[PDB]
């Protein structure tokens, strides 16, 4: 399943791919394969411009990483470095500084990217 | 034009070279024997050395080549132009005539018969020299696989050593049009002059 | 700058770069032909061309569409040179 | 295929004006070793299709004179320290 | 005569019957020269490679100047009707049918293929005329059987004894097949079988002791059936070559496109194929293709042509890819698809490009306008204009075009056409193509031919002479259509044709059927025209008119929009012109006449004129102004009669003048 | 041979396409009437056919195997393929799915599951769903949207549930509540599932807020209709569902009223016409077979009489289908459905049925005249009317002799034995029909059968004693008439108008008489609204040529509507158009009615950027000496290098 959404993904038939993606959720027996299906599905919402929607999947590839004894994988890093973003337009200082600190054990342009907007979500908190 | 400058030039020079060399039932036989079997007979042998030669078989392709591919255009770009602009013509010719034997009203009255007589004779001639565009696409084709084989069996009559570029493997039909060359080129309708076209009709 | 978006890409279309010609004539018509290295520096003809080549780059419009990885890739020479890197 | 120049006309006015690499297949690979056949020339590419047919000539036309050319070489019998390979070379020297 | 189908590398037993004719003719002694014509309908299908794409390409170089008779299928009931068919064919036959009664053994068999290779065959004719001593005729290599022979010499020595071995049990399997048959009773015994038999059987060294055994050795194998047969693997009932085969499908597709044939047993032979001939002949998937669009098959079609284009993508050396997707693409277009095609051409270009070579992007260019022609509405959706196209093609190069020149300017005829340009233009550009097609071979290239009828009639019915037309009219291909676009498209066509003539003739309730029809088919765009047009002549027959006039406005406004065709704007507009004038209301018109009248005095086309002087002639004369209508008809008589369609209103519009 | 299917597809109505189903279930074509489209073949045993919408509005052909469903998308798309968790009996076609029943048993040992056997899917990729039942094979679903009742027969019970399901959306998809129930015959015998389904036969009716559920059984003639009204407020009650409860005089269940009963070979729906109205097949001999119409809701029932031998075949559904008539042209249309709207749904239908008995004797008694066309239909209407307002000549009268196989008709007998309707409905329909042709004389396209109204009016006029001004209001120069007055849209149209003579006056149009919203009006005559709601606003004191554009943007008026006007009301406001063709620069949104383009482009470029949409560039139509052959070919080998 997963797979057929890349094909369909890839030819530019996003409203097809998201139900895709969805059948697949369901067929995975653990919640941690998850992971890398919920950031690329959240992507495809992005795409097609409801920002509100994607929220929620948002929230339950990060919390995969909460699950799982902080796992602290690639494909949640991208996700709160996104995460953290958007919450500095939604004017929540606060909720999105504990983003940062998070994803502080990334790559060397993930942390840097989350430090300055921890240092930014501090002075304005 | 044609008959004159294209045609016969083209069939003199495979008549003299043909019947009066060698004759055209013993060449269309033995040229057979030769496309199948490559028996070439001591005769025949002498044929393609002393009659046709090395300089009579470029003249031979230069003839044929003009004979086919010169007579396509007369045919296209003066023929037809040419036919339907006499029918345009007679066409408004039969206007012009029906509306004065209205418009005038006049107690005499010029019969028509005339005019659709030469309508549908000029239609029935665009019909006739779109078959013969056609037909002379094909002969060119039968033309040049004829050729390109004759060059083959010539040289070798004459190197003994000639080294053979073309393959019969390139066309699976390759025996058909080569044959179908020599039926159309000797035959008795063949020796008429009109064998390249039909001048008569 | 005399061709900013004169000419625009029809991707399946192979582009072409006019190598410099660098020869001069005279009102006499008696041509006379520069070669390098010996007439001029050896670094200046290519910078030349190169500076051809970027004009000929620049020669696309801005908006033109279908200028992806591959297209330039197609139009590659399949040996490297000043005109190239220009462009 | 007329490429418009076989056309007496535009072949005319023309000069009045004036004044690829290989692939192994499936069937290619052998059995017995993992080296895959590689064609000698392209009349053995029939139209970028590789014959069976052909392939297998060139395959028993090969392996004919093996079989005879078994002796040379390495082969070396007892009292004789020197193998045939040299014997034709000696051979050929001695009238020559 | 049939049974399971396998290719086979060796020697067929159809091979053999070549080489038993082939023998006779030679050998000189008997005086039976077989008929070229037999030799050359038997050898010429084995001669290697043809080569057929599946589309993109129809019968460029396939179709024979000379009608070729069918290939022959390897069995002895169909070779012998060859010969049989002469007055003295039969002693032709029958040396046939002696040998084979006299070749009862696989030594039998080496003595033939020894016989021909150490006398009859030559290596070159310098040998010829120094061997004057020989008392059977000897062939040269390069000669038409010369090359066939040497192959069959080849495939003789290419195989092990178990090779041998399977000539010899198939054989007895192919004659013994046509010993239960009703031809070989009426030949059951000719005594020319045993005056030809034993004339080689001599010299058999032995007649007493060995031959008792002989029969006990060949007898054992056979199957006597006295007790159970001796348990042996599974044989072949037919053994044909590759080439050979090709000969027979190239032959089935092409005689399906558009001496009788056997369909019914080589589709029969054919469905038995073990699979693995399948594999070594990629075409019998295609068979199955073009039989399931016969009968719109979805499914069946699709994974027919995706079984075809992976086994042959495998065996060309060539990269085959970007002429997979075009092939597909042609299919969905041929099925109405239009939207799913688009997709799939796509990812031709990019395919095209990745090779990086030039000669398939000619193609690729070619395949673009072909779609959009067919379908005229798309050409926004392209990455490339019809006019860049055209640009190109007319300066691509000057050598290694031939036909990218014809299908170049037919194009720009097309688009000249539909843009109404000045007839100026229209026939010049027109005359290009002709003459390009014309000069070259119109009969190998029929798609093109056929175009430029359809073009033709197109544009000379616009200027107002069926008497042109009627002469080209007789060209035009019925029930040929084109490809990648359906397979009932030309039924259609013929039926909209009938639906016209009954709308003459007031067949209403033909015509009323048929466009119920119309609202749930899948029809092209130009085949969707007609059918519009047609419901709104329809419409104005029957009387109802407020449904008409809010429907023909319809059409005209996306006649301008989705499709910039001007020809179809006119045709609709006169139709709105005349549903007006109708009504007693013509004054409405007016405006909207006069301003086609002053801009088709430019383009000159004498029709759109004229027909404009009559619908002028008819509101002048609905008015209460006859009197100048009269004057102004009067002058213009003469100019009107050219016309043939327009006779009819024109000559009824006399008498109500009177 | 190739076999027919009923029902295939819920498409709210009805849909213009043809199934067939091989002697084995293998193969199922598409045809249309003898075209062969999408054709398929599987190898396993076909169930059923599909074509229905999936919930997302697609339009999808769906072919359901024994545990595979293939889903081709014929409108646009590909195809698509789904599985299911197990093996399935049947399939029925619901409003925006499919409902799945289990395989029973197969081999003879007899087991079968009874806990869920029932899958509910909305589109191929979403999962499927289960149904839920609160308070048994599914004999018939009710695959139409509008009607809402499912059918349930549980065998060795023999007796019948009926339940009123609800369909939800975005896991339970369906939800059944009892109703009732009916008992089956003891004569009755049930013996291969769908050979057992085969002998029963039901159908769905529904009309208006009515609905009837059709019972049949051809071997022991059993015949019967549940009928049931569906009460907005009954319905919505929260103990009616769960609880179950239902009054007594909503159910009821009842036979046919006709002459022999028994002796019915098979009945099917009328396709072309969307009421109750169901065919019926009777024959009385061997070699021929009578055709009758009847009603379910309304007792009314037609005698036609007419006779089909081969046709009663499935195979032969839509020749018969097509056998009996209905006004297929745009005129008469509009008059019933006037009438309709004025009329008695009792009265509707015997109406429909004395027009087709009327239309079938005159194509029987004219031989093809000349044409034959909307005059047809007209004469047919005219006489209907005329012999119901005419009373009836003497047996001797050759009048008498021409109508008299409409005379013995039991409806016309009826339709004119109720004093009640031809006392005051008449009038009614007349009235209706003076304010058709009153609209039509707002259409110049349509003036022809405008003017045959007026014949037919003027006649019904003479047979009502009518005043004068009637009578002359169509000249250049016993019921009882409500209106003394004749309604024009003109004389109130000249009312309000400035510097008019004549005083005010009000149209007086029939929204008031049909006791009915005015949106049933706006469909019957919306020129004559559109141009009464336009000059009540132009001709305001207060009004300013500015205003008109978003007054015809509101009103829906269009250019090719502003062409077709008798003179009159078009010359003022082309006029004020003109006036607008000048002074208006700016952009001030709905250009479409103007004629300048660069406005309207310059609008739709700005309408694009705010949705942020058609940037039609302008070609350049340049325009000459034609030359000679052999310079254009010159040209083209010059260009080609």
């Amino acid at each position: 399943w997963q797979v057929l959404g890349e094909c369909y993904s890839k030819t530019g038939n996003k409203v097809e791919a998201i139900k895709c993606y969805k059948r697949s959720i369901k067929a995975s027996q653990t919640v941690d394969q998850n992971t890398s299906i919920y950031y690329r599905l959240a992507q495809l919402y992005e795409e097609l411009e409801d920002l509100q929607e994607c929220k929620k999947f948002m929230m339950k590839c990060v919390d995969v990483e909460e699950l799982l004894e902080g796992i602290v994988t690639d494909e949640t890093v991208k996700a709160r470095l996104w995460l953290a973003i958007f919450e500095i337009k939604a004017g929540n200082y606060q909720l999105a500084y504990d983003y940062a600190m998070g994803v502080s054990s990334g790559t060397s342009q993930e942390i840097e990217e989350a430090r300055m907007l921890a240092r930014e979500c501090r002075r304005h908190m | 034009f044609i008959n004159r400058e294209l045609a016969t030039p083209y069939l003199d020079f495979v008549k003299r070279l043909c019947d009066e060399a060698y004759g055209y039932g013993k060449l269309k036989s033995e040229l057979e024997a030769l496309f199948l079997l490559g028996e070439i007979s001591c005769d025949l042998e002498d044929w393609l050395c002393n009659s046709v030669g090395e300089k009579n078989f470029k003249r031979w392709k230069y003839l044929g080549c003009e004979a086919y591919q010169k007579t396509v255009q007369i045919l296209t770009l003066i023929f037809v132009p040419a036919c339907e602009r006499i029918i345009i013509y007679v066409e408004k010719l039969r206007a012009i005539l029906q509306a004065f034997s209205i418009q005038n009203k006049l107690s005499y009255t010029s019969d028509l018969t005339a005019v659709e007589v030469l309508l549908k004779s000029s239609q029935k001639l665009l019909t006739m020299t779109l078959n013969s565009i056609i037909g002379l696409g094909r002969d060119e084709t039968l033309f040049e696989k004829f050729f390109i084989w004759f060059n083959d069996r010539l040289h070798e009559a004459l190197d003994e050593d000639y080294k053979l570029k073309f393959q019969f493997e390139d066309d699976l039909y390759f025996g058909y049009d080569l044959l179908s060359y020599f039926d159309r080129i000797l035959s008795k309708k063949g020796t008429e002059p009109s064998s390249i076209i039909d001048v008569k009709l | 700058a005399v061709a900013y978006a004169t000419e625009k890409p029809i991707s399946t279309q192979k582009w072409v770069i006019q190598p410099l010609n660098l020869i001069s004539v005279f009102p006499d018509d008696t041509k006379i032909t520069v070669k390098a290295p010996e007439d001029i520096a050896h670094d200046i003809v290519e910078w030349g061309q190169f500076h051809a080549g970027v004009s000929s780059g620049l020669r696309i419009s801005k908006k033109a569409t279908g200028i992806t990885g591959s297209w330039i890739a197609f139009n590659k020479p399949k040996e490297l040179d000043a005109y190239h890197g220009g462009f | 295929a007329r490429a418009l120049r076989d056309i007496s006309l535009f072949n005319d006015i023309r000069k009045d004006q004036n004044s690829v690499k290989y692939i192994p297949s499936l069937s290619a690979y052998n059995v017995f070793n993992e080296f895959p056949y590689y064609p000698t020339s392209a009349s053995q590419l029939l139209d970028g299709k590789l014959d069976e047919f052909l392939m297998l000539s060139e395959q028993y036309k090969s392996r004919l004179p093996k079989i005879r050319k078994l002796g040379w070489n390495r082969f070396k019998p007892i009292g004789i320290n020197k193998t045939m390979y040299e014997l034709e070379m000696l051979r050929s020297r001695a009238r020559a | 005569k049939y049974g399971p189908l396998g290719i086979t590398n060796f020697i067929t037993p159809y091979d053999l019957c070549i080489l038993i004719l082939i023998h006779a003719h030679c050998s000189q002694d008997n005086g039976i020269s077989v008929p070229t014509a037999v030799f050359l309908r038997l050898i010429s299908p084995t001669r290697p490679s043809l080569e057929w794409n599946p589309l993109l390409k129809d019968n460029s170089n396939l179709r024979s100047s000379s009608i070729v008779p069918p290939p022959v299928l390897p069995i002895l009931d169909n070779i012998i009707r060859i010969l049989l068919d002469d007055k003295d064919g039969n002693k032709i036959a029958l040396t046939l049918m002696g040998y084979l009664e006299a070749i009862n053994g696989l030594d039998s068999i080496n003595r033939l293929m020894m016989d021909l290779e150490k006398n009859c065959l030559v290596n070159n004719y310098r040998s010829m005329k120094m061997r004057t001593t020989s008392t059977r005729r000897q062939m040269t290599r390069a000669s038409f059987l010369g090359t066939f022979l040497s192959t069959c010499i080849r495939k003789y020595q290419i195989g092990d004894f178990e090779m041998r071995e399977t000539i010899w049990i198939n054989l007895q399997n192919f004659k013994t097949v046509f010993k239960h048959t009703p031809l070989w009773l009426r030949f059951k015994d000719n005594v020319h079988i045993q005056k030809v038999k034993n004339c080689l059987l001599a010299n058999d060294e032995i007649s007493v002791e060995d031959q008792q055994m002989v029969e006990f050795f060949q007898h054992f194998n056979n199957g006597n059936d006295a007790d159970s047969k001796t348990m042996n693997e599974e044989n072949y009932g037919t053994l044909i070559s590759i080439q050979h085969l090709q000969s027979i499908v190239n032959r089935q597709i092409v005689n399906w496109l558009d001496y009788e044939e056997q369909s019914g047993l080589v589709f029969d032979l054919l469905d038995t194929l073990s699979l693995n001939d399948a594999t070594k002949f990629p075409l019998i998937f295609i068979l199955k293709y073009l039989e399931a669009i016969k009968e719109n098959s979805y499914q069946t079609a699709l994974d027919s042509l995706h079984n075809y284009f992976d086994y042959k993508s495998t065996g060309n050396s060539q990269n085959y890819f970007h002429i997979s997707l075009l092939s597909l693409a042609t299919f969905h277009s041929s099925f109405n698809e239009c939207d799913a095609a688009i997709n799939s051409f796509e990812e031709a270009t990019r395919i095209a490009r990745e090779n990086k070579d030039m000669e398939t992007l000619n193609l690729i260019m070619i395949w673009i306008i072909n779609f959009i022609e067919v379908h005229p509405e798309y050409a926004n959706r392209f990455y490339i204009t019809v006019e860049q196209i055209i640009k190109y093609l007319k300066n691509s190069s000057d050598v290694e075009d031939a036909n990218i020149f014809s299908n170049a300017y037919k194009f720009e005829t097309l688009l000249s056409m539909v843009k109404e340009s000045k007839t100026a233009e229209v026939s010049s550009s027109l005359l290009k193509f002709m003459a390009i097609t014309l000069q070259n071979v119109p009969s190998q290239n029929f798609d093109l031919f056929q175009s430029l009828v359809s073009y033709e009639v197109k544009f000379w019915k616009e200027l107002g002479y069926e008497s042109i037309s009627d002469v080209y009219e007789k060209f035009l291909s019925k029930t040929s259509s084109s490809s990648l676009r359906n397979y009932d498209s030309s039924i259609i066509n013929q039926d909209i044709k009938v639906a016209f003539k009954a709308l003459e003739e007031d067949d209403f309730l033909k015509v009323k059927q048929y466009l119920l029809k119309s609202e749930s088919l899948e029809l092209d765009y130009d085949q969707k025209i007609n059918l519009k047009y047609l419901r709104v002549k329809y419409l104005v027959k029957i009387g109802d008119y407020d449904l008409s006039m809010r429907l023909i406005n319809q059409y005209v406004k996306e006649c301008c929009e989705e499709v910039a065709d001007s020809n179809w704007r006119f045709k609709f507009e006169i139709e709105s012109i005349n549903v007006l004038l109708l009504s007693d209301v013509g004054i409405r018109s007016l405006p909207k006449i006069i301003k086609l009248i002053d801009e088709y005095k430019e383009i000159g086309n004498p029709l759109r004129c004229v027909i404009l002087l009559l619908k002028l002639c008819e509101v002048l004369i609905q008015v209460g102004k006859s009197m100048e209508a009269e004057c102004l008809i009067s002058c213009n008589l003469s100019t009107i009669l050219e016309f043939p369609f327009v006779r009819k209103k024109t000559d009824e519009l006399l008498e109500s003048l009177s | 041979e190739w076999q027919l299917q009923i029902n295939i597809t819920n498409k709210i109505g009805g849909i213009n396409g043809d199934i067939w189903l091989s002697r084995d279930g293998r193969s199922v074509k598409w045809c249309i009437e003898d075209q062969c489209l999408r054709q398929f073949t599987y190898n396993q045993k076909i169930i059923k056919a599909g074509y229905i919408d999936f919930e997302k509005t697609p339009d999808c052909f769906v072919v359901v195997l024994s545990d595979i469903a293939h889903v081709y998308m014929l409108k646009n798309g590909g195809s698509t393929t789904v599985c299911f968790p197990f093996q399935i009996g049947n399939a029925f076609w619901y409003a925006n799915g499919v409902i799945l029943e289990r395989e029973t048993s197969a081999s003879k040992p007899i087991e079968f599951d009874l806990k869920h056997k029932y899958i509910t899917l909305t589109d191929p990729m979403a999962p499927f769903g289960l149904i839920s039942i609160t308070n048994f094979q599914l004999v018939l679903f009710p695959s139409d949207k509008d009607k809402c009742i499912a059918v349930f027969l549980d065998r060795n019970s023999k007796v019948l549930r009926f339940y009123y399901s609800r369909i939800l959306s975005s896991s339970k998809d369906i939800v059944l509540t009892e109703i009732s129930s009916l008992k089956l015959p003891d004569d009755i015998i049930f013996t291969r599932l769908s050979s057992i389904l085969s002998k029963l036969k039901f159908l769905s009716l529904r009309f208006e807020r009515r609905e009837g559920l059709l019972i049949f059984h051809e071997p022991t003639h059993f015949c019967k209709i549940w009928l049931i009204d569906l009460l907005p407020d009954v319905l919505d009650s929260i103990p009616f569902k769960i609880y179950g409860n239902s009054p007594q005089n909503m159910i009821r269940l009842e036979n046919l009223k006709l002459k022999e009963p028994s002796r019915i070979q098979a009945m099917y729906i009328h396709e072309l016409l969307e009421s109750c109205l169901i065919l019926v097949s009777e024959g009385q001999n061997k070699e021929e077979y009578k055709a009758c119409l009847y009603d379910p809701f309304v007792k009314i029932t037609s005698p036609s009489k007419n006779i089909s031998e081969e046709l009663t075949k499935q195979n032969s559904l839509p020749s018969l289908q097509k056998l009996f008539p209905y006004p297929e042209t745009s005129f008469t249309k509009l008059c019933f459905e006037a009438v309709k709207y004025i009329t008695s749904p009792a009265f509707n239908i015997s109406f429909i049925f004395l027009w087709q008995s009327a239309y079938s004797i005159l194509l029987s008694r004219a031989n093809d005249d000349v044409v034959g066309g909307l005059k047809m239909e007209h004469d047919a209407f005219s006489l209907v009317l005329s012999l119901l307002i005419l009373p009836i000549p003497s047996s001797s009268a050759q009048e008498y002799q021409e109508y008299k196989e409409i005379y013995e008709r039991d409806l016309f007998q009826h339709l004119k034995q109720d004093s009640e309707i031809t006392s005051s409905v008449l009038p009614r329909i007349v009235i209706g029909l003076h304010l058709i042709r009153e609209e039509y004389s707002l259409n110049v396209l349509c003036r022809n059968e405008h003017a045959l109204l007026g014949q037919f009016l003027r006649f019904a006029t003479a047979a009502m004693g009518w005043p004068d001004l009637w009578q002359s209001y169509y000249v250049p120069k016993t019921f009882f008439h409500p209106l003394d007055e004749p309604p024009s849209i003109t004389k109130s149209l000249y009312s309000i108008t400035e510097n008019s003579s004549i005083p005010l006056c009000p149209f007086i149009s029939f929204s008031r008489l049909v006791a009915t919203d005015t949106q049933v009006e706006l469909r019957i005559t919306p020129r004559s609204f559109k141009i009464l709601g336009l000059y009540e606003l132009v001709h305001s004191p207060n009004f300013l040529p500015d205003y008109v554009l978003g007054i015809l943007s509101s009103f829906k008026v269009d250019k090719d509507e502003l062409q077709t006007y008798p003179l009159g009301i078009l010359v003022p406001l082309q006029n004020i158009l003109k006036i607008l063709e000048d002074k208006l620069s700016e952009v001030r949104d709905n250009l479409e009615l103007l004629d300048r383009a660069d406005l309207q482009r310059c609008s739709a470029i700005i309408n694009s950027i705010r949705s942020d949409c058609k940037v039609p560039l302008a070609k350049n139509r340049s325009s000459k000496k034609p030359s000679d052959i052999y310079s254009i070919l010159s040209e083209i080998v010059k260009s080609a290098s």
